[PDB]
């Protein structure tokens, strides 16, 4: 059935699993032609493929020519991600292969179910959570191999850097989804929080910076704060 | 013409012959139908009047062999069977219509009603999707699941409809995934047509029986079965030039005889709003859309 708040625990026991996000796949600037009509562009995207136990991000990445000289891209972005999570699924040693997929828009399962209709085993799953996953690529590192790609990639990241040495997934999960709705919110102010103090870095083989226990606590709260405040003037507290 | 005597009718009962239907009360002289027109399939069909649940009924074809109806009071229903001693019939029928005890099969001979529902629909491929290869006539009743139901438990007393499924392997080719989920044609013209029906006059009897079945006895998978060869048609983009005009036919008349008041439980809001208005044929149903707009606008 549905992912929700109840379910929720769900995400860290130990059956595999992953979420896909397609909300960065197909993506476009819109502009003015010289005749005065609009038109897109398309930039590169991405698909955005979670373990929430682990944290190993299989980032997709999604060249602009895959859309040439094709019609209704909104629709084939849904089957282009369910051909390329296929694809994934079938590439790792059957031990590996998820349990479950859990996507993050109900538009995905029939692409997906179709795709996967060789793997009967594989529950496809959607959710009722609001999960902030399209703010990944306010994640410079994330955005830029995004942009600097020139053909279609596949790139590995984990995106809890080292968090699971001192904290469990579910709590890793919390912080991640947290730092992603605040960039979703406010990306400006949740960037100056996290960089504000430059004698915290962040590693070469990481993406967030190398804050201590206590400072990520700090951290964290002022995220909240962000979070509320904005809570706190769209519905005119 | 042809006749399907009853040896009595002990328990009262509401008996249709296809469309028309009469009253007979606990043992009211009733001794049959007569005139009933050679050359198309029929069916007889019952409602005791104590237990409105079950209604059930027999298909069959009167150049088949000599049938009759037969209360068993063990059982507790209307049973038809087959006369082999032909002079026996011939003789039990002729005193019933001298002494004038039995309903006579009431055509209109403007209406082509009965026809039009029944045109491709073949008693041997009924014997095919219901499985009981001692008698010559079919038994279907309201609570009879499908061979697509029992996989999703008595596989005796099933109905073997084609199965069909747009999440499958059969429908869908590797490598096609979104064209041939979008676009039927493939399902429709290679698997369906071509490999399992052969033409499409065997698909549309299979179409008009599961519709028969869902009319006349509420047998909720003969519904789901006419509602999916309805769709596969209509979400194909290449059909035939020649099929689709027969379907508008084909479902104009089930839409005209469907009755007003069972339109909520046999009807898929879902189903008929794509086919109508958002399906590649959504502009080749034209009698088919104008009755639907005209009986049921609720629906849609
Ligand atoms: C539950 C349920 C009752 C019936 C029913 O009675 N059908 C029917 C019977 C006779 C005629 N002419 C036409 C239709 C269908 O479903």
């Amino acid at each position: 059935g549905a992912m929700n708040s109840s379910n929720y625990a769900e995400l860290f026991n130990n059956d595999i699993k992953l979420f896909v996000d397609d909300t960065n796949v197909y993506r476009v600037t819109v502009h003015k032609t010289f005749e005065g009509n609009v038109a897109t562009k398309a930039i590169n995207g991405c698909i955005f493929t979670l373990n929430p136990k682990t944290g190993h991000l299989f980032l997709k990445i999604i060249h602009t020519s895959v859309w040439a000289g094709q019609k209704r891209l909104s629709q084939l972005a849904k089957w282009k991600t369910a051909e390329e999570v296929s694809a994934l699924v079938r590439s790792l040693p059957k031990e590996e292969q998820p349990k479950q997929i859990i996507v993050t828009r109900k538009a995905m399962l029939d692409p997906l179910e179709v795709h996967m209709l060789d793997f009967p085993n594989i529950a496809i799953r959607p959710t009722e959570l609001r999960l902030p996953f399209s703010a990944a690529m306010s994640i410079d590192k994330l955005s830029d191999v995004v942009m600097k790609a020139t053909e279609p990639q596949m790139v590995l990241f984990n995106i809890y850097d080292d968090w699971l040495d001192r904290i469990s997934s579910y709590t890793a999960f919390s912080r991640l989804t947290l730092l992603l709705r605040a960039l979703k919110t406010n990306e400006e102010s949740a960037k100056m929080i996290l960089l504000s103090d430059p004698t915290i870095t962040i590693k070469s083989y990481h993406l967030w910076p190398s804050f201590t226990d206590e400072q990520w606590i700090t951290i964290e709260s002022q995220m909240r704060d962000l979070i509320l405040t904005e809570y706190g003037r769209k519905y005119n507290v | 013409m042809n006749t399907v005597p009853f040896t009595s009718a002990p328990i009262e009962v509401t008996i249709g012959i296809d469309q028309y239907s009469f009253n007979v009360k606990e043992n009211q002289p009733f001794h049959g139908i007569k005139d009933i027109p050679i050359g198309h399939v029929h069916v007889i069909h019952f409602q005791h009047a104590d237990n409105s649940s079950m209604r059930y009924g027999y298909w069959f074809d009167c150049r088949m062999g000599n049938f009759y109806i037969q209360y068993d009071p063990k059982d507790g229903l209307y049973k038809m069977m087959e006369e082999r001693d032909g002079a026996k019939f011939e003789n039990i029928v002729h005193n019933f219509k001298e002494r004038q005890m039995m309903v006579s099969y009431p055509k209109i001979d403007e209406d082509d009603t009965w026809y039009n529902l029944t045109e491709f629909v073949q008693m041997d491929k009924i014997r095919k999707i219901v499985r009981k290869d001692e008698n010559q006539f079919s038994y279907v009743d309201s609570s009879m699941t499908t061979v697509q139901e029992n996989e999703l438990s008595d596989p005796a007393h099933s109905l073997n409809y084609t199965v069909i499924n747009f999440k499958s392997r059969e429908a869908i080719r590797p490598g096609h995934e979104m064209e041939d989920f979008l676009d039927k044609s493939y399902y429709l013209n290679t698997v369906m047509l071509q490999g399992i029906f052969k033409n499409s006059s065997n698909y549309f009897g299979e179409l008009q029986f599961a519709f028969l079945n869902a009319m006349f006895f509420g047998n909720y998978g003969s519904s789901l079965q006419w509602h999916a060869m309805i769709e596969l048609i209509c979400s194909s983009a290449t059909v035939p030039k020649h099929m689709l005009d027969k379907l508008d036919e084909i479902l104009y008349y089930q839409i005209k005889t469907l009755p007003e008041q069972y339109s909520d439980i046999l009807l898929n809001e879902r189903v008929w709003n794509i086919c109508l208005y958002s399906s590649f044929q959504k502009n080749s149903l034209h009698n088919t859309e104008k009755i639907m707009e005209n009986k049921y606008p609720e629906l849609l």
